[PDB]
RNA sequence: GCCCCUAAGCGUGUGCUAAGUGGAAAAGGAUGUGCAGUCGCGAAGACAACCAGGAGGUUGGCUUAGAAGCAGCCACCCUU
């Protein structure tokens, strides 16, 4: 499990603010700020854009090697903002990391498969938190359900990981239930 | 059907051509399941047959010298191989398509030529 | 019928139409819904006719989350009434509804019927709306 | 040119075949008659029969082997098939029956082997939800 | 001729035109047909 | 209602500049 | 505000609009059109059009007057 950090250019903002985040947004840039250990924060602006596919195609942790003025540095997509309304990007937070260095990460989880017929499948972790290696977080997260009859519940201790990465959250949570199919007049009930 | 199919296509109908003494070309517009069906029962047993599309054998009959076979695919395209024995097969079609009479006999390769019709049938009389 | 078992206060101001929602912005029970696009009191009987549609067209499976609940009541005077007197008696209620609130939560196997039924709810709503996953 | 599914030792239903063979021109007494006497030679299982009519209104009469429902019904021993299959099992069958119905329907289909027509009974089966073992 | 603020395609065989300015649905079945007015 | 809403349709005039009295 | 009434531009450059929209209005309906962006297929021949095929088990069971691929139900396979 090896991860190539993804290029992307990025520019020192010549001024921050709400009037220049604004106007950089509305130049098709979306504005960040890096920091991490090295206690040295930067304000850049990226191209939305080019961001965008990025997380279309690593998800929303993926690793970043970022052009500073010809200076190549490592970055982790620590948070982001998004609008409600609008879905846009509005501000990135990207965290300084070094090779072999461990962090924490949510890795969003999905299932796939056919449980018994009767039976209805609801997820309700979306992601789950784990310590890995900064170029070996995992993109994604699988759960298979199949052949599973009635009330079965999987825990965050039953999910399957990698090797060399780390579960951190208590393996009680509850990430996907299985539960008997609710009849035609079950559903007349709930909400009444 | 992807590309990556066409490409095992081809790769399947060469392999089963080099295994193959002989070859048939034939006409089958008009021809229900069944009837196709009942050649099978006839051919399965020892010959095979087969269709498949022109450009695909065209590009399948680049290996082998059989790249003149290309004006016999202007229209249907059902292929005879003859695992067992040459020529039985070539009965088996003649047979098929005169009593069935909506078959076409567009041609035969043998001995590493193409021949016609009458040729063809010449050469199952033998 | 979502009636609140009992409040504080029974007769409170409107509830200010002002800005846009800062919670509950995102699907988090099924895997669609329904998020609001315009500022809105949605009454108790709207979520239960737009509840009913969304059973009726999902039959059997499936399970339907409400993330909206009435608990603000509005008043009004008895008919032909003058101006004054003090203020009226409660008779129904509402939740403050802005946009970018994701009101009703469906969880079904397949897209087609999902996303038919969640259109269905949406033509009972005074607001509008649109179909959001889980997927950012 | 029809098909039904007829009774063996039984003949002129009223629901089933009657106006159904009334409107074809097919004369229904010798056909009865006829097939009577080749089902009470068979005397075992209800069977579809095949009727080809021509111009003269001559009627033949085709009598393909016992279906493969009623034949995995008879060999599994259960009357009635599965309201729900693959839920509900309601009989087992072994491999043996499941054989000697693939010759069967070798002797019926147009199957090359006897393997084939063993998967094909499997899986009218499993359309029963009957277990094959 | 249904004549209606709304109009869909019913069936399949339903077809959706525009005539002289006005959105009109033309199908095989005449009870299908249908304008916008 | 078309006198009320004739006067406050015109209070949308480039020269009132979106406001007139009596709206 | 600048065609004439009515003082001053039927101003210049690049696009859009066919509705006299401009010169009133909602939920909602819709192959109107322009721009920008994704995904699918496609000369290894795409879509349309088009000639020929689309079979056997078998009417898969339960359900019934009836169930034959086409009340319903449940399964929903094999051969060429
Ligand atoms: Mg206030
Ligand atoms: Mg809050
Ligand atoms: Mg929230
Ligand atoms: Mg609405
Ligand atoms: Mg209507
Ligand atoms: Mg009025
Ligand atoms: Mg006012
Ligand atoms: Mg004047
Ligand atoms: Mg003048
Ligand atoms: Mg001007
Ligand atoms: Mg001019
Ligand atoms: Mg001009
Ligand atoms: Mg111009
Ligand atoms: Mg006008
Ligand atoms: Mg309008
Ligand atoms: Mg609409
Ligand atoms: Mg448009
Ligand atoms: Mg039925
Ligand atoms: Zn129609």
């Amino acid at each position: 499990t090896a991860n190539i950090p993804n290029k992307l250019t990025a520019n020192v903002r010549t001024r921050t603010g709400k009037g220049a985040s604004r106007q950089a947004r509305r130049d098709g840039k979306v504005p960040a700020v890096l920091y991490g250990h090295g206690t040295d924060p930067q304000h850049l602006e990226l191209n939305a854009r080019d961001f965008a596919a990025v997380l279309r195609s690593h998800g929303t942790n993926a690793i970043l090697t970022l052009d500073i003025e010809g200076t190549e540095q490592l970055a982790l997509t620590k948070a982001l903002d998004v609008h409600p309304i609008r879905r846009n990007i509005q501000h990135a937070d990207l965290l300084v990391v070094q090779r072999g260095e461990k962090v924490t990460v949510e890795v969003t989880v999905l299932v796939e498969g056919d449980a018994t017929p009767g039976t209805l499948v609801t997820q309700d972790a979306n992601t789950i938190e784990i310590e890995a290696e900064a170029l070996s977080i995992p993109e994604q997260l699988t759960v298979s359900v199949e052949g599973v009859e009635a009330g079965t519940q999987i825990t965050a201790g039953q999910i399957s990981l990698p090797e060399g990465v780390n579960l951190i959250s208590d393996p009680e949570l509850l990430v996907v239930n299985v539960v008997e199919a609710p009849s035609a007049e079950a559903l007349e009930e709930e909400g009444a | 059907m992807a590309k990556a199919d066409k490409a095992t296509a081809v790769a399947d109908i060469a392999e089963q051509f080099k295994a193959s003494t002989a070859t048939v070309v034939t006409e089958y517009r008009g021809l229900t399941v069944a009837n196709l069906a009942e050649l099978r029962r006839a051919l399965g047993d020892s010959a095979t047959y087969t269709v498949a599309k022109n450009t695909l054998v065209k590009r399948a009959a680049s290996e082998a010298g059989i790249e003149g076979l290309d004006e016999l695919f202007a229209g249907p395209t059902a292929i005879a191989f003859v695992k067992g024995e040459a020529v039985d097969a070539a009965k088996a079609i003649k047979k098929f398509a005169k009593d069935n009479k909506a078959l076409v006999i567009k041609g035969g390769y043998m001995d590493g030529k193409a021949l016609s019709v009458a040729d063809v049938e010449k050469i199952a009389d033998l | 019928m979502l009636i609140p078992r009992k409040v504080k206060h029974r007769k409170q101001h409107h509830p200010e139409q002002r800005g846009i929602a800062s919670g509950g912005t995102s699907v988090s029970f099924g895997d669609y819904g329904i998020q609001a696009l315009e500022h809105a009191y949605i009454t108790n009987r709207q979520i239960e006719s737009a509840r009913i549609a969304i059973n009726r067209h999902i039959k059997r499976g499936g399970k339907v989350w409400i993330n909206i609940f009435p608990d603000r009541p509005l008043t009004k005077k008895p008919a032909e009434t003058r101006m004054g007197s003090g203020k009226g008696s409660p008779e129904w209620w509402v939740a403050n509804v802005k946009p970018g609130r994701v009101l009703f939560e469906l969880s079904y196997p397949d897209e087609k019927t999902a996303r038919d039924a969640l259109t269905r709810a949406i033509h009972k709503l005074p607001i509008k709306a649109r179909i959001v996953t889980r997927e950012e | 040119l029809i098909k039904l599914q007829i009774q063996a030792g039984q003949a002129n239903p009223a629901p089933p075949v009657g106006p159904a063979l009334g409107q074809h021109g097919v004369n229904i007494m010798e056909f009865c008659k006829a097939y009577n006497a080749a089902t009470e030679s068979q005397r075992g299982n209800v069977i579809p029969v095949e009727i080809t009519v021509y111009e003269d209104r001559s009627f033949t009469f085709a009598l393909k082997t016992p279906p493969a429902a009623k034949l995995l019904l008879k060999a599994a021993g259960v009357q009635k098939g599965s309201g729900e299959p693959h839920k509900t099992k309601v009989a087992k069958v072994t491999w043996d029956q499941v054989r000697e119905i693939a010759e069967t329907k070798k002797a019926d289909l147009n199957a090359n082997d006897i393997d084939a027509a063993a998967k094909i009974i499997a899986g009218t089966a499993r359309s029963m939800g009957i277990t094959v073992e | 001729m249904k004549v209606n603020p709304s109009v869909k395609p019913i069936c399949d065989k339903c077809r959706v035109i525009r005539r002289h300015g006005r959105v009109m649905v033309i199908c095989s079945d005449p009870r299908h047909k249908q304008r916008q007015g | 209602a078309k006198r009320g809403r004739k006067k406050r349709d015109r209070k949308h005039s480039k020269a009132n500049h979106g406001k007139r009295p009596n709206a």
